[PDB]
């Protein structure tokens, strides 16, 4: 750690009981700064209906978030990462169910068309920020390899 | 009002009522949405129905007897 | 969240975190906000947090104020470990607390 | 008490013309403004590098049915210049080539504004009593462009083809 | 940590553990006696069944 | 310094070849560069530099009016001689210790990929004391002096400081001293949007406002020509809905700008 | 829990009974439609509504439609564009547009 | 002369203003006058439904849109209203016309340009 | 320079020789800065009689 | 407040 110089005595009620006081000196020189790694995954699995795949391609996505990434599904490497942002395109091959009649009738005049997939992405978590280093693209093989991997 | 429910307190004669008549009171003001008494002075309904309280004005007596006369003369409207 | 002092809050006061208060109170946005018609609908109103509204912390401290919270540390070993004061916000991620507490 | 304007029969000879052409897709509530929107600019651009200012200016009405629907019919307006007693021209464009033959010349004496009213006086409340017949060709507006702050007094004059 | 309405269990229908699986806090049974000396009964069904 | 642009490197917490110290080692040797800027509160600066041998200030590409102050205050150190760079230091002017991390998280403009940010303060005074000795007039031996030291690093001139001062506090006490018509009648008449043929028939009598409209005679504006008798009701609509009579005069329907078509 | 403390039976989510936001945003659909609904005319209503089976057990078809009313089939499906195009023109769809953005 | 300006207002407007003769007889002129006024400049105006007619026809081979929009679009009454003009026109399905892959002249009337 | 400045918002003129101002925003550090000054002047620089 | 203002006065010349 570090070594600074200390004063020993009340301040405005900011030393009351073992809670301690710093200054802006201290935040400007970033001399108590550290730096962590998180680690994140997103497991591209076989169902029972069909393969899960990677994919850029998503739907209802704004166009900031399809910016940041590749044609395939992956981070640009030294990118910026606010968090709650996509990084990794991922979906589900999904099968077809029913809707209530209101959502029906609201269907019919939009013509709101939808494939048989399901939107499963990946996403930084909230509350946390950061910037990129790395990846790694893993493959069982024997299955096809994506380009970026 | 903010800091302080102790007069309130020295009206009524009971803590627990208090908990009970204002908020019979101001669910008549939540939901119900009827004139309060006091002024507003930018305040929230728990804030009113206390400061109604200070100068005597809802009792359990008068959280009734303002309904009473409100029952019959609906009562004396739907024949 | 943290606890630390305050020279100058008063006895009925406490700090809170505007971050840790907006996730909180996220039912109580909604419905103010449709009394407001910025946003429209539910889904819309959801919208509305992330997109950094200055009417989003107009709604805040509109909801917050005499809404009173509790707090609570364990082991609580009698009646006032538990106590209810009353929110101010700060620019911070730790909970603020009158040291005379 | 309508005044009938003054008209005119009129045959015409092959003139060789140059200038430049375009389409176009508008209301004919603005087919005087943006006659006049093309016509400024190419009068106001041939003029800025010519030397000599011609008695006259053409332009020329066209129209192109679509091959694909006639639904849409592609109309060509273009300002274009005529042969005169003047060896040094500097244009540009490629020749086009006036349809000649019968036509009926209208002539205009009045305000700038009125010019609308020159091209708004087509096809209600005057010409039957003739009762004409339209043929295939091209319409021709003629101006006298040199001569014209008030709304200027132009003298103009339309073109129509009609077979008889 | 904060949660308004998260994820629930399987079993029991009742929130679960932890700033990681966006979890709900836990008002143990000292607390209750806590409250209890109070005589504050409403925020007692409240924290219970609502 | 505000930003860093540099090549061959992705982000901050990569490594380049050919450097001893690490690459945000250079953003923590570059925050303590020194630059007296004239006339811009932004510019730029270019360093290209190549061989064996440590980088100071006098190998950047200066501009006319960018006065250095250190020449020496080390940067980084090569160690193999075919390495190149390309550094692109950004400078603004400011104040305090805002170091554009607020600028990211009130603006959120599209960037390109490669920009790094730097952690600045703007502020060029760092340690100033005073101590106060006793002014020597005959009669008033009451009097003292105001003995104000001042350490800083360069890019400031003294004076300028101490004159600045007292244009911020004048301000704060001069403030305890001296404190304690209609849209669719300004348009053209064929922007007054009516049917087929209404209105456009009325802008070749030179009519384009419609404040010109209402100050016609009726009678002889419909004995035009170019009238019919069905957009009648429309100038009765405009001007019953409106609230204006026949031929009464409005004080002034132009502007300064008068245009037709 | 490697401690006395937790097990495998804190940490699954059972998501079947229905979002919080989610089943309030159920009613905002439905009460949205009833006064989209009623901007239009009762044997309008009539047509387009018990079709696609809102508020009603069933569905009914366009046969159950022809065989009621007299015979027709053909211009109750006409009928309905009518229904579709006077709320397509964006003055009645506002309380649409965020549904829309499902 | 003067009702000229009805003839490329109706290339612009067989759109969204629901235009009838009583709504064509806002060009000044009355219901029966406006008819002969039309008839001998022209020789053919209510002209008005072959550009519905043909307005409508952008719609089907030259945008993506299906066919119920298409009879409300451009001023048409109803979806049969449509077809029994197209039928007496055309002379064919618009189901079995767009979906073909040939299309030429025989039905859609041309735009007056006089 | 993109200082901040206050209008006198209130004075409470209870009395005449007692009072109360409030004044709101400066900028950060200024609460300090401006009413030492102003505390020390109306201690010890005035006129007087006595 | 105003003499804090003419004590600064050799320097807003």
């Amino acid at each position: 750690g570090q070594n600074m110089r200390v004063a020993f005595m009340p301040w405005n009620g900011y030393n009351f009981e073992d809670s301690i006081l710093v200054s802006e000196r201290v935040v400007q020189e970033d001399r108590f700064t550290t730096i962590h790694i998180q680690e994140l995954a997103c497991v591209s699995r076989d169902t029972k209906l069909g393969p899960e795949e990677i994919t850029a391609d998503i739907p209802n996505v704004g166009e900031a978030a399809l910016s940041k990434l590749d044609e395939s599904g992956i981070v640009y490497i030294g990118a910026e990462v606010t968090g709650g942002d996509i990084l990794v395109g991922k979906v589900t091959p999904k099968g077809e169910t029913q809707l209530t009649p209101e959502e029906k009738l609201l269907r019919a005049i939009f013509g709101e068309k939808a494939s048989d997939v399901k939107d499963s992405s990946l996403r930084v978590p909230n509350g946390v920020s950061g910037t990129v280093i790395d990846v790694q693209v893993f493959t069982r093989d024997g299955v096809e390899k994506d380009k970026r991997a | 009002a903010r800091v302080t429910v102790q007069d309130a307190v020295e009206k009524i004669g009971n803590r627990f009522d208090l908990v009970l008549v204002a908020a019979r009171r101001a669910r008549q003001m939540q939901v119900g949405g009827k004139d309060p008494l006091v002024p507003e002075e930018n305040d929230k309904t728990t804030v009113i129905a206390l400061r109604e309280i200070e100068e005597g004005l809802i009792n359990n007596q008068i959280l009734d007897v303002r309904e009473r006369q409100e029952q019959q003369e609906q009562e004396a409207a739907e024949l | 969240s943290v606890i630390t002092v305050g020279p100058y809050l008063r006895l009925h006061q406490c700090g809170l975190p505007k971050k840790m208060a907006l996730e909180l109170f996220k039912p109580f946005i909604y419905g103010k906000l449709e009394l407001r018609g910025l946003a429209t609908t539910i889904k819309a109103a959801k919208k509305m947090v992330e997109r950094e509204e200055a009417v989003v912390w107009d709604i805040l401290d509109e909801v917050i104020r005499e809404h009173p919270v509790l707090l609570n540390r364990a082991p609580t070993l009698h009646r006032l470990g538990i106590q209810a004061f009353e929110p101010v916000l700060i620019e911070g991620k730790a909970i603020q607390l009158h040291p005379l507490v | 008490e309508f005044t009938m304007p003054e008209h005119k029969f009129v045959t015409l000879e092959d003139t060789p013309l140059i200038g430049v052409t375009q389409s176009y897709s508008c209301s004919l509530e603005q087919i005087s403004d943006f006659r006049h929107e093309m016509r400024y600019q190419f009068w106001h651009d041939f003029l800025g590098n010519a030397p000599t200012i011609p008695p006259v200016l053409y332009g020329l009405n066209e129209t192109r049915p679509s091959q694909d629907k006639d639904d849409e019919q592609e109309v060509f307006y273009t300002t274009a210049l005529a042969q005169d007693q003047a060896d040094g021209y500097v244009l540009t464009g490629h020749p086009v080539m006036l349809q000649g033959g019968e036509y009926v010349m209208f002539t205009y004496e009045g305000l700038g504004t009125g010019v609308q009213e020159f091209i708004l006086t087509v096809y209600g409340t005057c010409m039957p009593m003739l009762n004409l017949t339209r043929r295939k060709g091209q319409d021709i507006e003629r101006y006298y462009p040199a001569e014209d702050d008030r709304p200027i007094n132009l003298r103009c004059e339309l073109l129509i083809p009609i077979r008889r | 940590h904060a949660r308004s309405t998260g994820s629930y269990s399987l079993v029991t229908q009742q929130p679960l553990g932890g700033k990681a699986q966006f979890g709900g806090q836990r008002f143990g049974e000292m607390e209750v006696w806590a409250l209890e000396a109070y005589g504050a009964a409403y925020t007692l069904q409240e924290m219970l069944t609502v | 310094v505000t930003e860093v642009e540099i090549d061959g490197v992705l982000h901050e917490y990569s490594t380049k070849e050919g450097v001893q110290e690490d690459i945000l080692e250079i953003l923590l040797n570059l925050k303590g560069l020194a630059v007296r800027v004239q006339g811009k509160d932004e510019v730029i600066l270019t360093l290209n530099k190549s061989g064996i041998g440590p980088v100071t200030a006098a190998d950047i590409t200066h501009d006319g009016d960018v006065e250095i102050v250190k020449p020496q205050h080390v940067i980084c150190h090569l160690t193999d001689e075919n390495a190149s760079i390309s550094m692109r230091i950004k400078v603004q002017r400011g104040r305090g210790y805002v170091p554009a991390s607020t600028r990211i998280h009130s603006e959120e403009d599209e960037r390109p990929i490669g920009r790094l940010l730097v952690d600045a303060c703007y502020s060029p005074v760092e340690r100033i004391a005073y101590n106060v000795e006793a002014a020597r007039v005959e009669q008033r031996t009451d009097l003292d002096k105001l003995v104000i030291e001042m350490e800083t690093n360069g890019t400031i001139d003294p004076e300028e400081a101490i004159r600045r001062a007292a244009t911020i506090l004048a301000e704060q006490l001069e403030a305890f001293v001296d404190l304690r018509f209609d849209p669719i009648l300004l348009r053209p008449v064929d922007d007054l949007e009516l049917t087929v043929r209404s209105a456009n028939c009325l802008k070749a009598e030179a009519i384009h406002y419609i404040g010109d409209l209402v100050q016609r005679t009726e009678v002889e504006l419909l004995k035009t020509p170019n009238l019919g008798k069905k957009s009648l009701t429309e100038i009765k609509d405009v001007l019953a809905s409106r609230g204006l009579s026949l031929g009464m005069r409005l004080e002034n329907w132009p502007p300064a700008s008068i245009a037709d078509e | 829990g490697d401690d006395e403390d937790s097990h495998l039976g804190d940490f699954i989510e059972d998501t079947t009974l229905e979002l919080p936001l989610d089943s309030a945003t159920t009613e905002s659909l439905r009460a949205a439609t009833h006064d989209v609904l009623a901007g239009l005319t009762a044997r309008e209503a009539k047509v387009l509504r018990m079709r696609f089976g809102i508020d009603m057990n069933t569905d009914y078809t366009l046969e159950e439609v022809g065989k009621q009313f007299d015979v027709t089939r053909e211009r109750i499906r006409q009928i309905e564009a009518k229904a579709l195009r006077k709320l397509r023109h964006p003055s009645r769809s506002e309380v649409l547009r965020s549904f829309l953005d499902d | 002369g003067i009702i000229r300006d009805l003839l490329i207002w109706l290339e612009g407007h067989l759109d969204q203003p629901l235009s009838l003769d009583n709504v064509a007889a806002k060009a000044g002129y009355s219901k029966w006058h406006l008819q002969r006024m039309f008839k001998d400049v022209t020789g053919h105006i209510g002209y008005i439904r072959a550009r519905r007619l043909s307005k409508s026809a952008v719609a089907l081979r030259l945008t993506a849109r299906p066919i119920l929009d298409i009879a409300l679009q451009y001023r048409f009454d109803s979806q049969q209203t449509f077809t029994r003009a197209f039928k007496k026109q055309f002379a064919q399905t618009p189901a079995l016309y767009r979906r073909s892959p040939e299309w030429s002249a025989f039905g859609i009337r041309p735009p007056l340009r006089l | 320079t993109e200082f901040l400045k206050p209008r006198l918002v209130d004075i409470e003129q209870v009395s005449s020789t007692h009072a109360k101002v409030t004044l709101e925003p400066l900028e950060r550090g200024f609460g300090h800065t401006l009413g030492n000054a102003l505390r020390r002047i109306l201690l010890s620089s005035m006129p007087g009689c006595a």
